[PDB]
RNA sequence: UUAAGUUAGAAAGGGCGCACGGUGGAUGCCUUGGCACUAGGAGCCGAUGAAGGACGGGACGAACACCGAUAUGCUUCGGGG
RNA sequence: GUGACCGAUAGUGAACCAGUACCGUGAGGGAAAGGUGAAAAGCACCCCGGAAGGGGAGUGAAAGAGAUCCUGAAACCGUG
RNA sequence: UGAGGUGUGGGUAGGGGUGAAAUGCCAAUCGAACCUGGAGAUAGCUGGUUCUCUCCGAAAUAGCUUUAGGGCUAGCCUCAA
RNA sequence: AAUGCCGGUAUGAGUAGCGAAAGAGGGGUGAGAAUCCCCUCCACCGAAUGCCUAAGGUUUCCUGAGGAAGGCUCGUCCGC
RNA sequence: CUCAACGAGAGACUCGGUGAAAUUAUAGUACCUGUGAAGAUGCAGGUUACCCGCGACAGGACGGAAAGACCCCGUGGAGC
RNA sequence: AGAUGAUCAGGUUGAUAGGUCUGAGGUGGAAGUGUGGCGACACAUGGAGCUGACAGAUACUAAUCGAUCGAGGACUUAAC
């Protein structure tokens, strides 16, 4: 997937 | 916007050099000094060119 | 051009009819210097509203001076103190009726002071 | 906003008061490690 | 030679060396009416240690203050008080409140 | 004096070494307290009101300890000067 | 009464007003913090300073011993 | 103006409650709240493992394995008789 | 040498920030005033940014001194 | 937007007062082409470059922040 | 000209800025008085009044007194 979804 | 390394001590003095501040105009006031800065009323006697006028 | 000093425009102009007249009631007052600076352009044009005389200037002045007792235990307005001594006092003086005198900084803000008066 | 502690002196002596310990050996339990460690406040 | 120490007075010690480098060699004469003119509010402190130190050499040795010149003019660190400020989302920086000793010694040229 | 060459010194500030200080409580001494046990004793206190607390009591300001409107205490019997 | 047990980051969490301060609604969690000198003899008095804090003069064997106060390292900050 | 908002006093407690149903909420915590114990759970996994010198010195192969980055026995190393 | 624990001190750096929204002048105190007090203008809220009264806090209320630390600056002022 | 141009206020800029944080092996920390754990500020060859700052931009430092969430493994777990 | 430095025009044998006067441009017919109307309003005085940075005159005001930096010129060779 690779999402760049850091919180 | 992160410091990658951590500043020596050389690099840091030589960015202080122009860190300094300069002496101010200051001058012989001619009533009675010493000494009042350029182009202001002296805070001791009050007097400007030369007329007591606080 | 002229200065903004840090202010709205409405708050500059309150802020310069305060010290136009405080100025011209107590006719010595201690400002930053840009304020002194912008404000002797405002009082000597009000000192030359004042040399006239007429009905139409002195309308034109009391849209400008704020009203507040110029002198105590004669009920004398500012507005009557610019028609009735100050064009009288500067009648052959044409212009320069404001000197600026520079003072030290100010302590709490490193402000630069002026002395303001009226001559 | 509305956080979650609301002070109230009669819901918190009625939830965690002396009484509400006593009435229970749960509580008697809790007051007596309470003692048992010596802490100077025993209950609410 | 006479000598002056702040020892522990409210002045972060960065902002004081930015006076005493220049009032550092110069005649004591010629280094209170810099001190007055600078602004620099670490400056009145810097004064008072200047005039302690002059009084020292006037009364304790006599040795005739319009003759004086400032030797040494090192400044160093007191102790820290830390404080912490509360920042965003539960953060709670640290806050040095710094202070320095200053110190002043003056003798003959 | 000209022309062509060759060098030193330059420090806004900095580097290294040395000297003199400040911050700090590591180290070294050092216990006022602890940790294991040994030889003995003691192993229960309470409706004749327990364990534990709150509130108070000193000429004097708050707290620890002590005491309980007889309140920083009161008797009797011994020790001691 | 004894330790081929510890010596203040160790040893009980606690050598110090410690299950205290503080945190949590609550059950509960839970610190940091010893050392002047033999004797306070704790710097009378003078000067600068509003005071704090200094420099002399005294007490002290030592004042660089002066109230987190024996010795005082290094990181760090400075002056030549 | 209503399947309305809101105050006070109460009730339902975790293999549970509550849910006009989202795996939502139950003290900034939720496909199973928090605290204390079993408990120093276990970890074929990752990281770490503190003084010096001398002598000798590998392997990354085979077989088997719910075995494939683990283990056991052979192979290779060292010391003694 | 554990994204180790505790304590101290740097780098970033005299950098970001100093937290909605009007101040100006003249007198007073004081060692020190842009910030404290008084006066005169000007401005803001005004189904509130006004009055009181719960829950809650608990002395924060008043007077006289004080300014160390806390007022994200100063302070002669304060809910210190 | 074609296609952007002015004006007002707050920050940013200067001065006075106060003053952090993420990060950080040491660092006197250029460019091109290659080489190399196969994508170099530090290696090789060459080309350039007096010392120290201030205001800006963000291409790189496989930047920082979270022992990747995807995929796989564990004879790990949990929910259905 | 410009964030700040810097640059440029100038510092009392002088127009650098402000004020004053006269103009350019802008806006459009100020206040007061009088006339007509019951009045809202219009007309005359009057291209009036007002005017921020645009010009030209004018030292009336501020560019005061002052202070700081700044070289005594190395040696050979051919003619002087």
């Amino acid at each position: 997937a690779a999402a760049a979804a850091a919180a | 916007a992160v410091p990658f390394r951590r500043t020596s001590k050389m690099k840091k003095r030589l960015r202080r050099t122009h860190f300094k501040l300069n002496v101010p105009g200051m001058t012989e006031c001619p009533s009675c000094g010493e000494m009042k800065l350029s182009h202001r009323v002296c805070k001791a006697c009050g007097s400007y060119n030369g007329k007591d006028i606080n | 051009s002229y200065r903004k000093l840090g202010r709205t425009s409405a708050q500059r102009k309150a802020m310069l009819r305060d010290l136009t007249t405080d100025l011209i009631i107590n006719e010595r007052i201690e400002t930053t210097e840009t304020r002194a600076k912008e404000l002797r352009s405002v009082v000597e044009k009000m000192i030359t509203l004042g040399k006239r005389g007429d009905l139409h200037a002195r309308r034109q002045a009391a849209a400008y001076i704020r009203n507040e007792v110029a002198n105590e235990e004669n009920n004398q307005d500012a507005l009557q103190k610019l028609f009735s001594d100050i064009a009288t006092r500067y009648e052959e003086r044409q212009g320069g009726y404001t000197r600026i005198m520079k003072l030290g900084p100010r302590r709490g803000d490193g402000a630069p002071m002026a002395i303001i008066e009226l001559v | 906003m509305k956080r979650t502690f609301q002070p109230n002196n009669r819901k918190r002596s009625k939830v965690h008061g002396f009484r509400s310990r006593m009435s229970s050996k749960n509580g008697r339990l809790v007051l007596a490690r309470r003692r048992r460690k010596g802490r100077k406040v025993l209950s609410a | 030679q006479a000598k002056a120490v702040a020892r522990t007075v409210r002045i972060a010690p960065r902002k004081a060396r930015l006076v005493m480098d220049l009032i550092r060699g110069k005649q004591v004469g010629e280094a209170v009416s810099i001190l007055n003119l600078t602004p620099r509010a670490a400056s009145p402190i810097i004064e008072k240690v200047l005039k302690s130190a002059i009084a020292n050499a006037e009364h304790n040795y006599e040795m005739d203050a319009n003759n004086l010149v400032i030797s040494q003019a090192f400044v160093d660190e007191g102790p820290t008080l830390k404080r912490f400020r509360p920042r965003a989302m539960g953060r709670a920086s640290q806050i040095n409140k710094r202070t320095s000793h200053i110190t002043i010694v003056v003798s003959e040229k």
